């Protein structure tokens, strides 16, 4: 039979058990004796809410039997399939309540039957408040004990209400569940109609809480399927009166899930049979978002600020790298958790880490994968004894000794990504520890990503944009700082690019990076707009309200402490002085990375010392208020290789300088003032003969 | 008198056009008179000069035979097979001429290759390699193997995948398995020869395997080529009706079928020196509209306005605005040259295939195409300062509406409502559940051209509107698409204004409107496509599903073309003009009756489009017992 005909079906069989009940109350205590359920104000609620009129006796209760031959009207159309669901649960109603008048305690322990008024209002503002996120409604029979108490159990660890109806009540039992309505789960009863007590609850939240009136069926409907989080888990073979009951639950926008074979209907009627996924399953159908989300050290925002390291890799030591490829093919697309490299546990006294990402879920753009690549930060930096930084070929991580003694291993780093990656980006949705398999694919798959992500903004220029992008997501630790993003100023953490930050408001419309119009031109050279003033106004809280975004001593744009590179002023030699965060030794200024990072961040707006990533040194809009890079005097040598033709062209577009690199100093030329206000005098540097810079 | 159409803005322009003094295509229709008889049942015969004959197609009455012998049946059965040969060949050459363009890419060439990935599986199906080679050199692997299709004589021709095997032995059984493209029309243009074939149920199978090159292979290689070179489209929105015309820039009006042309137009209106000189003309700049299947191939991936279908273009032009009408093949009514010289708008006419008489001809340059459409886009911007804005009206009357429902969108859309536990990613299986569980009680596709016998969008409207109301999933293309993207039905907001209680519901959770446009006529090979898809799924034959094809108001042979490989692949299909088989009792018989048996489908004539929707429904449910669903 098709899914209508077996519906049909399953609500003549119930009418049928109906009819056959409710004339034993007639033959046994007449058509006056009283019908009721235990303490409730809505008499039979699924009738008091279709009808708006309450049943009082055997022979009002008889007559309620007409309301469900009226809903089945056996016409193959969706509305007809929902009535029929809905005849299902009057005739069930009818049942129970003809169960309460053959019998004063029908129900006695384990199984409890109807819920009484109290026990609604008890449970329905936890419900509103979401801290019972979902309502389980288990009914039929699992393989074995093991499996019902396993999805119990697990339903149970995330705060859902769970109710049991059928064999699976034994079965939790047997496999000890712990059951009661403090626990969250209810048995309700051994017959399929017993379903209806919890059918009543969500109604019942409508009527309570919804403030709806009986008779309002279409209201009430449209509150149980908006607002009421309930789903049904049918397991074991399904009888025609058990699918017709499933019906009533999709009627009341409950989806149900099944491991039997069923006509699937996406979205309200589904079949999975692996059933260490169904509780994945159900949430997910039901939109069940649970706020925890496979490692035994602990997982949390509190570890994002940060004893000696066990194994360190990346930074200036060993070439380590990160890497979100979106690829539908080229390997085994799957929560494939693989390290193929030396583990940690080889290292016995204080090596490379390759990350290489695969997601190729539907609608994943391939210029979306940077928002990724930032967020990796962020997920590796919450493990416990766990830090990273550096943005993407440059990375730096440093595993603790403590993760160590936890036995930490870098197969958590796979699960708590995949775990992660699925938790926010569902809706768009490999390490490597050997030196060869590092290298090869470093150049094979990033470094090309990489090339392709930087050409864009390669030659872009600001001159063309209508819109700035503005992120908050440092505020964590710096309350202050909010951090205009433009296609030539770039995020102080180096990776947000004003187009990662575009694609961040695409996926997370309600997110750190927010559009801000650019109206208002004051200033090009110091880069004053009024409305980008005005953002930045409102998301400090009132604590920055002028600012310039090239310029470092008036009104400075504010710092926040992920910055690779610093660059302060050095009066004396009418410049400025670069370091980076790889550096260790002091600078002109006498002062160490370490000490001029407490000088730039915190949020606070410091003229003449600013925070940047590697790009923006080259950058014409870099200090150009202040002449431009042609004000850069001190730099490390490491620094100062690795950006030497970047600079040496752009400062050719400039001051025609063809070896500016070579007029730097560095601390293989000298470190003290005196000696570097020398060297430059003896090259010639044209800040030098730049105007005073302050 | 009857109504000449249902919309009000074709109606207003109507009125026009009888205070300006032209002439119409509902004017000449009315000239027309009572049409001939024996060319309306089809038994008029002029396959050689011992002719003209006509037999009676009453029989038992008047003459029984033409000059050599030959009976009613058989030159009904010969006259309906030209027709399917004249379409066949109509989309041979439109897709021939695509799969040349893919043959000629280039890096750095103004044709390239867009889509990789789809250039890629469609490599796949030709058996050429796709690894560690240049795109480029795929694509024109593939495009030899494509132009294989039309006229390979020794050796198999290839179909694509969707196609289920049991539909492909089916053929094969019957003996209409598919030859090359322009062999076949070869052979039908043979048999109907004078002294040839004088069997109906043969000819009749002639021009069913004729016609399966049109729709498994030159619209379905045309399309794919496409989507390779163009971009495969997706879900966008756009205007219709003439009320998308500007009173104030600078209208130019694409109108035809190829769509190399008019991808170029859309690249030329975008050159600075061309936005500047529509600026020095003194306009606000270039309007950008389409008519028929090009505009549908140019909305579908660039979201163009369209102005309006067939019946419309003579419309297009009364309203004073159109500054330049530039056309290529198929449907571009003749009198379009008269009609303008009444106007300043310029009738550019640029295909060597195509000449007309009395329209200024700039041929389009297949070599240098980007610089071939901007010097036929500056004749149209500069003749803006020919118009003549007293004389000018366009009625203020344009529709919103979404389209690009490519078979890679609709499954796009559909992956939303699939749990990340459960259904596979980028399948059909969701659009095959709801149709089993009977949520949607199947799947119509309404298509078609416009006929002065029937009111124009009149059969559209009121066959499309009543399908989804008895919650049928309707897919549209060609004319029809843009009869339902003109009265408002390609909207999310359609839903739940005329879709029944299932439709609706699906609509809701896909987020699409209740009647899906799939592109213009060779993009038919896209339901083909979604059919077969499901059919394989499902693993049953395409006759098997609850579909149905619907041609309310069609015209052109290349409708038939298209009907007759509609019923040929399985799917039934139903006209709202009858075609001219009426004298022949035999071939009546064999195509609204004997199909059924030979392909598992039939025709079905129907003019009432409310008698044609409960018959559709009623076959639907038919199918549905014998599969259990
Ligand atoms: S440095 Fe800037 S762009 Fe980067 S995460 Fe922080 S606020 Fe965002
Ligand atoms: S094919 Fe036959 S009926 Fe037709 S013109 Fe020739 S001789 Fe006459
Ligand atoms: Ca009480
Ligand atoms: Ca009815
Ligand atoms: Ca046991
Ligand atoms: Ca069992
Ligand atoms: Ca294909
Ligand atoms: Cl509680
Ligand atoms: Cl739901
Ligand atoms: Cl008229
Ligand atoms: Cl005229
Ligand atoms: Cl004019
Ligand atoms: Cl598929
Ligand atoms: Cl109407
Ligand atoms: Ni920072
Ligand atoms: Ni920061």
């Amino acid at each position: 039979m098709n899914l209508f005909q077996t519906v049909f079906t399953g609500s003549k069989q119930a009418l049928a058990a109906a009819e056959g009940i409710v004339k034993q109350a007639v033959d046994e205590k007449g058509r006056d004796y009283k019908v009721a359920f235990p303490d409730t104000a809505y008499s039979l609620p699924v009738i008091f809410a279709a009808t708006g009129k309450k049943i009082t006796n055997v022979g009002e209760l008889e007559g309620a039997l007409d309301i469900v031959r009226s809903l089945i009207v056996e016409e193959e159309m969706l509305d007809k399939l929902l009535n029929s669901g809905l005849a299902t649960a009057v005739a069930a109603e009818i049942i129970e309540a003809a169960k309460y008048v053959l019998s004063d305690a029908p129900y006695a322990e384990p199984c409890v039957g109807f819920i009484s008024d109290p026990i609604i209002r008890s449970l329905g503002v936890p419900l509103v408040t979401g801290d019972i996120p979902g309502v389980a409604v288990i009914l039929g029979e699992c393989p074995d004990s093991e499996t019902a108490a396993k999805i119990i159990k697990d339903y149970q660890s995330k705060g859902l209400l769970t109710c049991l109806v059928g064999k699976v009540i034994d079965q939790a039992i047997e496999g000890k569940v712990k059951m009661g309505l403090d626990l969250r789960v209810i048995p309700l009863g051994y017959d399929v109609t017993s379903v209806i007590h919890v059918v009543t609850i969500a109604i019942r939240a409508a009527l309570i809480f919804g403030g709806i009136k009986g008779g309002q069926l279409n209201d009430i409907l449209k509150y149980t399927a908006e607002r009421v989080p309930a789903f049904v888990n049918a397991f074991g073979p399904l009888s025609e009166l058990v699918v017709s009951a499933g019906a009533g639950a999709i009627a009341l926008g409950f989806p149900v899930l099944t491991d039997q074979v069923v006509p699937e209907v996406p979205t309200l009627l589904l079949t999975q049979k692996d059933y260490d996924k169904m509780v994945k399953t159900s949430l997910e159908a039901r939109n069940i978002k649970i706020k925890i989300t496979p490692i035994p050290v602990s997982f949390a925002a509190a570890f994002e600020g940060e004893n000696d390291m066990l194994a360190e890799f990346g930074g200036n030591k060993t070439k380590a790298w990160e890497l979100v490829m979106c690829a539908d093919q080229g390997e085994v697309e799957d929560h494939k958790i693989e390290v193929i490299g030396p583990d940690i546990d080889t290292i016995d006294k204080a090596m490379p880490l390759g990350m290489l990402i695969k997601v190729s879920g539907t609608n994943m753009q391939k210029d979306f994968e940077p928002v990724l690549e930032r967020r990796l930060h962020y997920f590796l930096n919450y493990i416990e004894g766990v830090m990273h930084v550096g943005q993407r070929n440059l990375t730096w991580v440093r595993i603790g000794k403590e993760a160590f003694e936890k036995g930490f291993r870098l197969k958590h780093f796979g699960e708590v990504i995949y775990a992660k990656m699925l938790d926010e980006f569902g809706s768009v949705v490999t390490i490597i520890t050997d030196p060869g398999k590092a290298e090869e694919l470093e150049g094979k798959y990033a470094v090309p990503r990489y090339k392709e992500r930087d050409a864009r903004l390669e030659s872009l220029v600001d001159e063309k944009v209508d819109t700035f992008y503005s992120c908050n997501l440092c505020q964590s630790f710096a309350p202050a700082h909010v951090c205009i993003v433009t296609p030539e100023r770039l995020g102080l953490c180096g990776a947000v690019s004003w187009l990662d930050a575009k694609a961040t408001l695409e996926l997370n419309p309600t997110g750190p990076c927010q559009a801000v119009p650019k109206e208002g031109v004051v200033d090009e050279n110091l880069g004053i707009w009024e409305k980008v003033n005005e953002t930045v106004s409102k998301i400090s809280q009132g604590a920055v309200t002028s600012v310039t975004l090239y310029s470092i001593l008036q009104d400075p744009m504010t710092s926040c402490g992920c910055f690779e590179c610093i660059t302060g002023i050095m009066p004396e030699a009418n410049g400025v002085v670069m370091v980076n965060r790889e550096f260790g030794a002091t600078t002109p200024l006498g002062m160490t990375f370490g000490e001029l990072a407490s000088m730039t961040g915190g949020g606070v707006q410091t003229p003449g010392f600013m925070g940047h990533g590697r790009q923006f040194i080259a950058s014409k809009k870099f200090m150009k208020g202040e002449g431009g890079l042609g004000r850069i005097v001190w730099m490390p040598k490491e620094l100062k290789d690795f950006v030497a033709e970047k600079l040496n062209k752009t400062a050719k577009e400039l001051y025609n300088i063809d070896n500016f690199a070579d007029m730097i100093c560095d601390e293989t030329i000298a470190t003290e003032s005196e000696e570097v206000v020398k060297f430059l005098e003896e090259k010639g540097h044209p800040a030098l003969k730049m105007d005073p810079i302050m | 008198e009857k109504a000449k159409s249902i919309d009000q803005a074709t109606l207003q322009l109507l009125d026009k056009a009888k205070q300006d003094g032209v002439e119409t295509v509902w004017d000449r229709k009315a000239d027309m008179k009572v049409q001939c008889g024996f060319g309306s049942a089809g038994v008029c015969c002029r396959n050689c000069s011992m002719g003209p004959c006509r037999v009676s197609p009453v029989p038992g009455k008047g003459v029984e035979r033409g000059i050599c012998g030959a009976t009613a049946d058989v030159i009904v059965s010969r006259n309906f097979a030209r027709m399917v040969a004249a379409g066949t060949a109509a989309h041979s050459d439109h897709g021939r001429s695509i799969a040349l363009s893919l043959y000629h890419t280039s890096k750095d060439g103004d044709i390239k290759v867009k889509d990789e990935n789809k250039l890629k599986e469609v490599a796949k199906s030709f058996n050429v390699e796709t690894e560690g080679r240049d795109i480029y050199d795929i694509a024109h692997d593939v495009a030899k193997e494509g132009l294989s299709n039309y006229g390979k004589q020794l050796g198999e021709v290839t179909l694509p995948p969707s196609l289920p095997e049991k539909r492909k032995e089916l053929w094969r059984k019957l003996g209409v398995y598919p030859r090359a493209v322009d062999r076949e029309i070869a052979a039908v243009m043979h048999s109907t020869h004078i002294g040839c074939n004088a069997d109906a149920e043969a000819m009749i199978k002639m021009s069913m395997r004729c016609s399966l090159t049109d729709g498994w292979m030159g619209s379905f290689m045309g399309t794919e080529f496409s989507d390779i070179m163009f971009g495969t489209p997706h879900s966008i929105d756009t205007e219709a009706n003439l009320g998308v015309l500007e009173k104030n820039s600078v209208n130019v009006v694409l109108h035809g079928h190829e769509p190399l042309l008019s991808e170029m137009v859309v690249e030329a209106a975008s050159d600075p020196e061309l936005v500047e000189l529509a600026k020095s003309v003194g306009a606000d700049g270039i309007n950008l509209c389409g008519m028929c299947c090009t505009g549908n191939e140019v909305s579908m991936r660039h979201g163009i306005k369209i102005a309006g279908n067939f019946m419309q273009q003579e419309l297009a032009v009364v309203t004073g605005a159109v500054d330049g009408l530039i056309v290529d093949v198929q449907c571009i009514m003749p009198a379009l040259a008269k009609l303008s010289k009444s106007y300043h708008t310029k009738f550019i006419t640029t295909s060597p295939k195509a000449h007309i008489t009395d329209s200024i001809y700039m041929e389009f340059d297949e070599e240098n195409p980007l610089d071939s459409a901007k010097k036929i886009l500056k004749e149209a911007i500069l003749n803006f300062k020919n118009r003549d804005q007293s004389k000018v009206m366009i009625p203020e009357l344009k529709c919103k509406a979404i389209l690009g429902y490519s078979v890679e969108e609709i499954i796009n859309k559909l992956d939303k409502v699939v749990n990340t536990q459960i259904g596979p990613m980028q399948t059909v299986k969701p659009l095959a559940d709801v149709l089993v569980s009977g949520v949607l009680r199947g799947a119509a596709a309404v298509v078609g051209c416009n006929n002065p016998k029937v009111v124009q969008d009149s059969a559209h409207i009121e066959t499309i509107k009543g399908l989804i109301k008895n919650d049928v999933i309707v897919v549209v293309t060609g004319c029809a698409a843009q009869a339902a993207a003109k009265y408002g039905l390609l909207q999310k907001e359609a839903a739940e204004k005329y879709a029944g209680p299932g439709l609706a519901t699906v609509c809701k959770l896909v987020d699409i409107p209740p009647v899906l446009h799939m592109g213009s006529c060779v993009d038919i090979s896209r339901i083909l496509d979604l059919v077969g898809r499901v059919a394989n799924l499902l693993g049953v034959d395409m006759s098997d599903l609850p579909v149905a094809g619907v041609a309310p108001e069609w015209m052109s042979e290349k409708a038939v073309a298209i009907g007759t490989y509609v019923v040929t692949s399985g799917i039934d299909t139903w006209l709202g003009v009858a075609p001219p088989v009426t004298g022949g009792p035999e071939v009546v018989d064999i195509l609204t009756n004997k199909m059924e048996d030979w392909v598992g489908a039939k025709f079905f004539i129907e003019t009432d489009p409310h008698k044609a929707v409960e018959q559709i429904v009623n076959r639907m449910n038919e199918k549905r017992k014998k599969l259990g669903i």
